[PDB]
């Protein structure tokens, strides 16, 4: 599965929440968006303004659910 | 990781 949005092709007019926020796919601080690079899927982090402010990038992150496996 | 900053987009 590329990072390629087959669904999407993130118009500036539109926002996709594959390549945006899933769970309100707004724009709101998108330069500290998270994602687990094995799912298209990221955190409020940036839309809530959690304590966490840290971003996992330095190395891989799975998301909750991929240690789930 | 995959950061993914996502460039700036809205319907702005
Ligand atoms: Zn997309
Ligand atoms: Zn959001
Ligand atoms: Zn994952």
């Amino acid at each position: 599965s590329g990072p390629s949005c087959k669904h999407c092709k993130d118009d500036v007019n539109r926002l996709c929440r594959v390549c945006a926020c899933h769970l309100c796919g707004g724009r709101q601080d998108p330069d500290k968006q998270l994602m687990c690079d094995e799912c298209d899927m990221a955190f409020h982090i940036y839309c809530l303004d959690p304590p966490l402010s840290s971003v996992p990038s330095e190395d891989e992150w799975y998301c909750p659910e991929c240690r789930n496996d | 990781a995959r950061t993914k900053q996502t460039a700036r987009k809205s319907t702005g």
